[PDB]
């Protein structure tokens, strides 16, 4: 992880799985394996900071892109089997914060909830208060309107 | 159904020389008491006192099923312990396990074969409950014990005491063919025809009911729609 | 509800819940979660039932029987419910786990399925891809029905179109073999009868 | 003797059954169209309605023919409802209930 | 009762049948391959258990304590060393015939404990 | 296991006798319905090498409109009964003036004896039935309608009444349990009496084929 | 009778042959040698109670060559030589099972510890120990 986080070696890409009750571990390294950028989650405190915020805030001046944040050790690239030996938090500010404590070992965090869908689907509005037979019909529809 | 393996906790083989030797330390073979490898069994106090068995109809079973070929001891049920030994009276022995795991697979201690699981409830729909009329003409609904199945036999199960041979349906039509007739098996097809469609809440007439299972059953057969 | 759910949990972990005879401890423990939850659900309906007004909208369409249910309106305004996938709850797609936002071995209502929030409050994202997976469900066995229900249809029109009322009023096959003596055996039409009610019975 | 017939043929008792013409509605609406005033002692004759009803028994029919063969399918076929008209066509019940000239 | 142990054939590896020693009446293990034999110490050759109470204590490791997606508890603290953090989850396997019992294990590494309650 | 096998010939008994008396053989009251006990002590309550054992309890009736016609049964003490243990009892049809009989097997019949009974089937109408066939009286059940078995002048009123014929019919096959229950050859019409739920009573007609 | 016995269905080969006939061809003579491939920790009885009945079905083969011959008897060109069945066989040992752990000169051993695996992955399943896989989940895909 250490390597990965600042690509010396091992480009992101690469998948690194360590099952603990099964004492196997795998690494994976084919194509066509699917996967999604998460941030990173030390003690209970993200990675990310304001200066990579100012600094990223001020591109097309500094070109601090995404791939710059990449190779800061800042976000990963996580995979599906990754992602089950793995624990998330949907937002840092009400997932990571005193409390009557659920989980405490956090390792990630989502950028954005709504990057879970896709397309045709990211322009629904209000998606939550539907039912999900509609935002189907509306994936569908999306790409037979006029313009 | 019952077989061995629902009672039986465990089962180990030794091979003793002498049946009065005794490798396992049981006074109860002592005093108790041709061939040496013998097999033992642990059976285990719940699965027998549910269903009410005792050892000496167990080991009935294993003399009937096998003959004296071979001879179980039994303990007295007053011991914590619910054990049973077995040697073979006079392919050496790996013919004693073979007859361990035939044995294991089926004896029918209790039950009768096919039927793997039956239920108990007390019937809330008026026609299941069993239904009277009384002195004064009413027809006060009675609340008594049904039983449902998971597997079925029809014919073994109605042939038995106190069970009612009148109203036992069975919700398999070429079994009630096999035994009721095709005249019940208009009857029980309809019921089970109409229960589906009426499981909605929806009704449909009993002209189009009647008249599927006429065709489908004037020739004497089960003329199956295919 | 979801407090009396942990109380559940809890006696689960300790021993200290006995299985229903004919249950074992697995299906009788998920008797008890739906339970409460389906109770949750009826008793927050039943309480949004009771808030509306004289002059609502989904009301005056409800009483009418226009469109829409008694379960939609609780759905708006309380509470959407418990996702399903094939009867049971929300299955353990990860290792012993849902989603990765969830720690492993969590029976809890919104770990499985359960939606607190209404459609009106919308919808936490997990439980918008719960609602989504359940939703699946039935806009699969809609599209999956068709090419059964129509393959009925037609093979018991093969069997039966040749069935008809004589004038002999009896009814016959093809070949004149006669299936009914009277037709509906009371030699009445479908379209002209009606329920009625035995006075001199019970 | 119809009513022990009908708790043979109808255990687990029910009466919603299926009938041609609602006799209910139809007396109903007979009272309609005659102003029957229900507060005064009726007109009809009661072995009117019983040998009204023998007859109308004898024209519904559904099985032609008068061979002791026909003639018991013509009773069968229209058994439930000659027990429903019997039943509802009372002497007792047109007396006191519906009070029809 | 216990398990039944194989044993090999010092000889040329292979695994040893029993067989009875008819003179002496006395159960010996024997190579198909060579003639080696052995006296039996156990007596026990085939034993299986059907009812199957199994103790999952036994297969539970220790490692599982570094795990982030497993929930602990204070609550329980460490039989052994007295240690507060504990890491819990159930049975994990199939033909559980019916456990929802909790299985904890200790955090704070070289301890390892593993209870049940 | 000497109770059970005593209720069990008990059963047999009684349906045998229900048997006869729906089939039209003359059996009075007291042989219809009698108990357990009329039977345990006049047989003898010891089937296991005792006095109620096969053979020696074998009912012979007489059809009720004339005394000639007569129907033995005759329950066999084999397991699998073959032919040397038929053609005993078909010696014993020779030996009297009788016609036909039932054979109460206690397990499966032999397919040789089988055939057997297929080949002097016109000299001799006799058929037979299974011990668990015959524990029950499968007329008594809810399913199974009221069966009349039709003469043949009324059959030949039947087909002139509606005018059609004798393939036309809705049939049943001769080995279901109610025509092999009633006993009755091909070309033989019979009632089905049955309550309907939307006109009152049903007749209808099922040819033996 | 025995229960349980362990196969191998392997590719070309018309019918499934038992997995320790496939270790005696792949190169292994002994039985505590194959054992080692398979069951990791010897101290586990209930690994061996299971492994048992398919060794047990093998015990009239204790070379490689006769081995060679029983794969190439059911091959899809089965030989007419005893020398042929083994070209095939070992052609198909060498060449079609395995192709991601090492098609070369030696890699006899590291394909004995990946079926090892494979059979004690069977193992553990059978056992309950672990779970079985979901085909549905979509690591599982490409
Ligand atoms: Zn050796
Ligand atoms: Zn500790």
């Amino acid at each position: 992880r250490k390597l990965r986080r600042q690509m010396d070696i091992i480009v992101s890409e690469v998948s690194m799985i360590r099952d603990i009750r099964e004492r196997e571990i795998r690494i994976y390294t084919d194509a066509g394996r699917i996967c999604r950028p998460l941030l990173i989650v030390e003690k209970q405190k993200l990675l990310l900071k304001k200066r990579h915020i100012d600094q990223l805030k001020e591109r097309e001046y500094n070109n601090y892109s995404w791939q710059d944040l990449v190779a800061s050790g800042v976000v990963e690239y996580i995979d599906t089997l990754e992602e089950e030996t793995v624990m998330l938090a949907m937002t840092p500010d009400d997932l990571q914060e005193k409390e009557v404590a659920y989980c405490s070992t956090y390792t990630h965090c989502e950028i954005h909830p709504s990057m879970i869908l896709g397309v045709c689907a990211s322009i629904i509005p209000f998606p939550d208060h539907n039912q999900s037979p509609r935002n189907t019909y509306q994936s569908a529809m999306g790409k037979q309107a006029m313009g | 159904h019952t077989t061995l393996r629902k009672v039986t906790a465990n089962t180990a083989i030794y091979y003793d020389p002498n049946p009065q030797s005794t490798v396992v330390a049981e006074d109860q073979e002592w005093v108790n008491v041709i061939s040496p490898w013998l097999l033992r069994v642990e059976l285990d106090r719940k699965h027998m006192t549910d269903r009410k068995l005792t050892m000496e109809q167990i080991a009935e079973k294993i003399n009937a099923g096998f003959g004296d070929d071979l001879n179980c001891i039994f303990n007295d049920d007053n011991a914590e312990k619910l054990v049973l030994r077995i040697r073979i009276m006079n392919d050496d022995d790996v013919f004693l396990r073979c007859i361990e795991s035939n044995m294991l697979t089926d004896m029918t201690l209790q039950g009768i074969e096919q039927i793997s699981k039956v239920y108990m409830h007390l019937p809330q729909t008026d026609n299941k409950k069993k239904i009277i009329i009384t002195e004064d003409g009413e027809f006060k609904a009675l609340q008594e014990w049904i039983l449902e199945t998971d597997g079925v036999s029809l014919m073994r199960v109605l042939s038995e005491k106190d069970v009612d041979p009148v109203r036992t349906t069975s919700n398999d039509i070429v079994e009630i063919f096999t035994v009721l007739g095709i005249e019940a098996v208009r009857k029980a097809l309809e019921r089970e025809l109409y229960h589906v469609i009426s499981f909605d809440g929806s009704y449909v007439n009993y002209r189009h009911l009647a008249l599927l299972c006429d065709t489908m059953t004037c020739r004497g057969h089960l003329m199956a729609i295919t | 509800a979801k407090q009396d759910v942990i109380e559940v949990i809890e006696k689960a972990h300790n021993n200290e819940l006995e299985p229903t005879p004919g249950n074992t401890l697995r299906q009788t423990f998920e008797n008890q979660v739906n339970r409460i939850l389906n109770d949750a659900r009826d008793k927050t309906g039943s309480s949004a039932q009771k808030s509306l007004s004289e002059y609502n909208n989904f009301k005056s369409m409800v009483v009418s029987g226009a469109k829409g249910s008694k379960i939609n309106i609780s759905q708006v305004i309380a509470v959407v419910g418990q996702q399903n996938v094939e009867g049971k709850r929300i299955p353990f797609g990860f290792k012993h786990r849902t989603l990765p936002h969830f720690i492993k071995d969590d029976y809890g209502p919104e770990s499985r399925g359960f939606v607190e929030n209404s459609y009106l409050a919308g919808l936490t994202p997990t439980e918008f891809f719960f609602h989504a997976m359940g939703g699946r469900e039935g806009l699969i066995d809609t599209a999956v029905k068709t090419a059964e229900t129509g393959y009925i249809q037609r093979r018991l029109i093969k069997s039966m179109e040749s069935v008809m009322v004589k004038y002999d009023a009896t009814v016959r096959n093809s070949i004149n073999q006669v299936v009914q003596l009277r037709y509906g055996e009371d030699g009445l039409a479908g379209e002209s009868v009606e329920f009625q009610n035995l006075a001199t019975l019970k | 003797e119809d009513r022990e017939v009908l708790r043979v043929i109808f255990p687990t008792g029910d009466s919603k059954v299926v009938l041609p013409c609602n006799l209910l509605r139809m007396i109903w609406n007979a009272q309609k169209i005659f102003h029957i005033n229900p507060r005064l002692p009726s007109d009809l004759h009661p072995i009117k309605v019983v040998e009204g009803v023998k007859e109308l028994s004898k024209k519904l029919v559904i099985v032609n023919g008068d061979d002791p063969l026909s003639r018991q399918a013509q009773e069968n076929a229209t058994l439930l409802f000659n027990i429903h008209l019997r039943s509802t066509l009372c002497s007792r019940r047109m007396a006191e209930e519906f009070r029809l000239s | 009762p216990g398990f039944v142990g194989i044993r090999f054939c010092q000889e040329c590896n292979n695994m040893l049948y029993p067989k009875e020693d008819k003179e002496n009446r006395i159960l010996l293990y024997a190579c198909r391959n060579c003639d080696y034999q052995q006296e039996a110490d156990n007596s026990c050759i085939y034993v299986n258990k059907i009812t199957h109470e199994v103790d999952e204590l036994t297969q539970i490791i220790a490692d599982v304590s570094q795990d982030p997606t497993l929930p602990r508890t204070e609550d329980h603290p460490c039989q052994k060393c007295g240690h507060k953090e504990a890491v819990f989850f159930q049975s994990h396997s199939a033909r559980a015939e019916d456990a929802m019992r909790l299985y904890y294990v200790c955090t704070a590494p070289h301890c390892g404990h593993r209870w049940t309650e | 296991d000497d109770e059970e096998e005593t209720y069990r010939l008990w059963k047999i008994r009684k349906t045998i006798m229900q048997l006869c008396h729906d089939r039209g053989y003359l059996v009075t009251q007291d042989e219809l319905d009698q108990t357990l006990e009329e039977f345990k002590a006049q047989f003898g309550d010891k089937p296991s090498e005792g006095r109620p054992r096969r053979t020696d309890l074998t009912v012979l009736v007489a059809h009720n409109d004339d005394p000639t016609d007569q129907m033995f049964v005759f329950f066999p003490e084999e397991p699998k009964v073959g032919i040397k243990t038929i053609k005993v009892y078909c010696q014993r049809m020779q030996e009297e003036n009788i016609t036909r009989a039932l054979i109460v097997v206690q397990q499966g019949m032999t397919p040789s004896a089988k055939q057997s009974l297929v080949d002097m089937a016109p000299k001799y109408i006799l058929e037979q039935f299974l011990q668990q066939e015959l524990l029950i009286n499968i007329t008594e059940h809810e399913l199974v309608p009221e069966h009349v078995v039709m003469t043949k002048e009324e059959v030949t009123e039947l087909l002139a009444r509606y005018k059609l014929r004798e393939n036309q019919l809705p049939r049943i096959q001769a080995g279901d349990p109610v025509a092999r229950y009633f006993g009755i050859k091909r070309g033989q019409v019979v009632k089905i009496i049955r309550p309907s739920e939307t006109a009152g009573r049903y007749i209808t007609y099922r040819l033996v084929q | 009778a025995i229960g349980q016995r362990i196969v191998a269905t392997l590719p070309y080969i018309k019918q499934e042959v038992p997995i320790i006939i496939v270790f005696r061809a792949l190169g292994f003579v002994s039985d505590r040698d194959i054992l080692e491939h398979i069951i990791y920790d010897f101290e586990d009885p209930e690994m061996m109670e299971m492994v048992k009945p398919s060794l047990d079905e093998a015990f009239v083969i204790q070379e490689q060559n006769v081995a060679l011959n029983f794969i190439g008897s059911r091959g899809a060109k089965p030989g007419v030589t005893k020398e042929k069945r083994i070209k095939y066989a070992k052609e198909v040992l060498q060449k079609e099972m395995l192709p991601h752990v090492g098609v070369s000169d030696f890699c006899e051993t590291k394909k004995a510890y990946f079926l090892g695996y494979m059979v004690h992955r069977l193992l553990l399943a059978a056992l309950g120990r672990r779970e079985l896989d979901d085909r549905d989940h979509y690591g599982n895909k490409r």
